[PDB]
């Protein structure tokens, strides 16, 4: 419901308008105070039309407008009401959410900004890794799936748009050892290690290795997995190439910013 | 002395100061009671509307409002009205410019809306504390409640004419040699002066050409000292 946001825009825009207005007419009850060459300070008043103009920036909401006309009488709000007259203390459940959604922005924002850690150190379950993956596989066109072929370790396996599917070795988390082949897969009776190529999908995987040597974090493998998935999905365009041209090299893929550019960059 | 009468059996002076003696209200009626013909002076009359008609109005204005006013932190508060005769002054004043406007449209508005003119219950008021303030007499209840309430024709914000003090006898003085730490009549009192503004002895503080066509009674009549008016001063126009 993004609609509330440009509902506020458009409450700041009209507060704006009238602000402009009383600044314009405030500023109309006052002359030259020292110009001495030219009262050119009259231009200003042109300039607060301008400020006026922004009027048709509210004229804008027109574009914003229409953004709810439906029935759903308040969303099973009216309890007490509309409904038991002696049930007055309702606004407690307003009052909880107002507080939930402040103390969920205030942690968002505190964990945001506690990147700066001050540990040094620490001195003086394959269900969960299966329900972990399954977890992860409820995003759209990120189609996965694990076996477990060899060994009591993690096989997974991805595919997203193409037969670019990719392989990654887990043990529980930190899944090391990325294998992605593009267009052929699961060799002999399991998955392969054939690693095959055509020079820039390996590449890619030598990227996906820096990334997973990069995205290690000490603890908490939700986060760890949970940047991985959104690394890899990230790939599912290859098809533009700022900071350079389209062809810089052989293929110009390399999004570890959140932002995919021209390969040999850095 | 603005009568320039035709020539009749006594002089304007006498007549405008017997005036006094008149009817109790209704300005109307005392306007044709006296005279209303031998008023005229001139076309181009348009130099009080901008300049001192507002300036009597807010006067008077202020008068009245003042009335509500008895328990002020003063023991008389802002003014007295105990006169009557410089109240007696501003009725031949309200009366010739109603004549005035009779003449010339360029009257005394209200000043801020809803002239149903306006003046008439106020001139009202006027001689209802006249008959308490002619002479001989106390101040009256009736009246109280008359100007206690407000009509949407009440503006604020007058200039009283006054000089800053100076009571360092032996207390205190935050000045030196130099360096002056910032903390009107005929109107000309904007935010920031942008004109010659000839500073004065309390509160002139006028523009030197004003600007004036047929005003020049009043800058003739300032040119030497004024009443406090000897410090005519030439406070730089250091606007801001």
């Amino acid at each position: 419901g993004v609609n509330l946001e440009a509902f506020s825009q458009a409450i700041s825009a009209i507060q704006a308008l009238r602000s402009s207005v009383s600044r314009v007419f405030d500023c109309l009850k006052d002359g030259m105070r020292n110009k001495e060459t030219l009262e050119g300070r009259e231009k200003a008043f042109i300039a607060n039309f301008q400020d006026n103009l922004h009027s048709v920036n509210r004229d804008l909401n027109e574009l914003e407008r229409l953004s709810n006309l439906v029935g759903k009488p308040s969303e099973n709000h009216p309890l007490h009401n509309s409904g038991l007259l002696s049930l007055d203390p309702y606004s407690q459940l307003l009052q909880a959410y107002k507080w939930s959604n402040k103390l969920q922005y205030h942690a968002g924002l505190a964990s945001g900004l506690l990147n700066q850690q001050s540990l040094k150190r620490s001195a003086n379950p394959q269900y969960v890794d299966d329900v972990i993956s399954r977890i992860d596989r409820m995003f759209p066109e990120m189609s996965i799936h694990l076996s477990r072929p060899n060994g009591t370790s993690a096989m997974l396996l991805v595919t997203l748009g193409k037969v670019l599917k990719v392989i990654v070795v887990m043990r529980s988390l930190f899944i090391d050892r990325t294998i992605v082949k593009g267009y052929n897969t699961e060799d002999g009776k399991l998955d392969i290690w054939s690693k095959s190529s055509y020079q820039v999908f390996q590449k890619v995987t030598d990227h996906a290795t820096t990334a997973l040597l990069h995205y290690q974090l000490p603890q908490m493998p939700d986060v760890v997995v949970r940047s991985f998935m959104t690394w890899l999905r990230s790939y599912i365009k290859l098809f533009q190439a700022p900071c350079q041209r389209c062809g810089k090299f052989l293929q110009d893929g390399l999004p570890p910013t959140w932002r995919d550019f021209r390969t040999l960059e850095a | 002395p603005h009568f320039l009468n035709t020539p009749d059996k006594s002089p304007g002076d006498r007549l405008a100061e017997i005036c006094a003696k008149i009817t109790d209200v209704d300005i109307d009626k005392v306007m044709i009671n006296l005279k209303t013909e031998e008023f005229v002076l001139d076309m181009n009359t348009l130099q009080a509307l901008q300049q001192l008609l507002q300036w009597v109005g807010d006067f008077v204005l202020y008068l009245l409002v003042s009335l509500p006013n008895q328990g002020s932190p003063l023991r008389p508060g802002h003014s007295f009205l105990r006169d009557g005769t410089s109240l007696g002054m501003l009725r031949e004043l309200m009366v010739v410019i109603r004549i005035w406007g009779l003449l010339k449209p360029s009257c005394l508005p209200v000043y801020t809306a809803t002239s149903d003119d306006s003046m008439s219950l106020l001139f009202r008021l006027l001689t209802k504390l006249w008959i308490c303030c002619r002479d001989e007499g106390a101040a009256s209840p009736a009246s109280d409640g008359l100007v206690s309430r407000l009509q949407p024709k009440q503006p604020l914000r007058l200039r009283f004419g006054r000089a800053p003090t100076l009571p360092s006898s032996t207390s205190t003085l935050q000045l030196d040699g130099l360096t002056r730490a910032p903390g009107l009549h005929l109107g000309a009192y904007p935010t920031e002066e942008c004109k010659a503004c000839t500073r004065c002895g309390c509160v002139t503080m006028l523009k030197s050409p004003n600007k004036t066509t047929a005003v020049t009674q009043w800058e003739q009549r300032w040119i030497k000292n004024c009443l406090c008016g000897g410090l005519w001063r030439r406070v730089p126009l250091s606007c801001s």
